[PDB]
């Protein structure tokens, strides 16, 4: 062979579709819960 | 009156206090022990941890029993447990250093016969006694007034 | 009252009640049995599954001695076929041990004896039993509500 493996590429782009897909999704809400809090402290401090 | 309100208990000392308002149990958070009507004890909480309070649906056997909360809070005297507290400029004021530890769970009441708030725990600067307790806004919302270094009673 | 309502019989035992507002005739799905009125008992209802409720149409002649309702609805004291019954905070209610199986549709009347509810059933307990019943939104649509654990009469 002519060429090493760098694994940058190995993972070819239909497969490392996958991998930038399923990895983004499973943070997705992560900040949602502080951003609900935010929103729901800053709805009483304008009420309270 | 508040005998329709119940002690919770634990080493023997009445450490607190719980009220069955709107067909729910209210019991502080903070508190822990045997709530002393018994039947309460069945009630499985759910937790509102930043208001320091805890709730669960009364059984039905006597839910009809429960008190009932208000929206009304003009400035004047409440009934209280300890005679009355003056509710002024918004808030609970209680004299200097009167009724206090103990109290988590003590009802305030409407001259009506309704509960306008509970109270979690004092605070004093001197003038009065200041409490902090949870309350209801007047569309319903629940919200805890707690002035500043307020302990828990 | 009894006077503009009728009672529903089957096998000829008493079992519910029908009646007749806004010259509208309404039956408490639940009671199996026959309207004892000949003159109504011609009568073709639809049905409402979700409200356990049927209806339909009075005779041309006895338009006028239907019951009215309205949802103007003041909180506080109501009169039922019992005597006394009251509501508040979504909730109707009557001191336990009266109604239950086999005392549905009656309805509810105001000083002016317009009805503002009709019973479907209800949960028997504490001081008072708590009612499950058909009523109105603020603007008169028909609304239908059954407290936790109610059942039908």
């Amino acid at each position: 062979h002519k060429v090493d493996q760098e694994f940058q590429a190995a993972v070819s782009k239909t497969s490392w579709n996958w991998l930038l897909a399923l990895f983004g999704g499973a943070s997705s809400l992560i900040a949602v819960g502080l951003i609900v809090l935010v929103c729901s402290s800053m709805l009483i401090n304008t009420r309270r | 009156e508040s005998d329709k309100t119940f002690p919770i208990m634990l080493n023997g000392q009445v450490n607190g206090y719980a009220c069955v308002v709107g067909g729910r149990l209210m019991k502080p958070l903070h508190v822990e022990g045997k709530i002393d009507n018994e039947q309460l004890a069945a009630v499985k909480l759910k937790k509102a941890s930043m208001y320091d309070l805890e709730y669960g649906d009364v059984p039905q056997n006597m839910k009809s029993d429960t008190l009932q909360y208000t929206s009304d809070k003009p400035p004047g005297f409440y009934n209280w447990h300890h005679g009355a507290v003056q509710y002024e400029n918004g808030r609970f004021t209680v004299p200097r250093g009167v009724g206090g530890k103990g109290d988590s769970g003590r009802p305030i009441l409407d001259n009506r016969g309704r509960v306008v708030a509970i109270v979690l725990g004092g605070a004093n600067e001197g003038t009065r006694t200041a409490l902090s307790v949870v309350t209801w806004n007047q569309k319903g919302v629940t919200i805890k007034d707690t002035p500043e270094g307020s302990e828990p009673w």
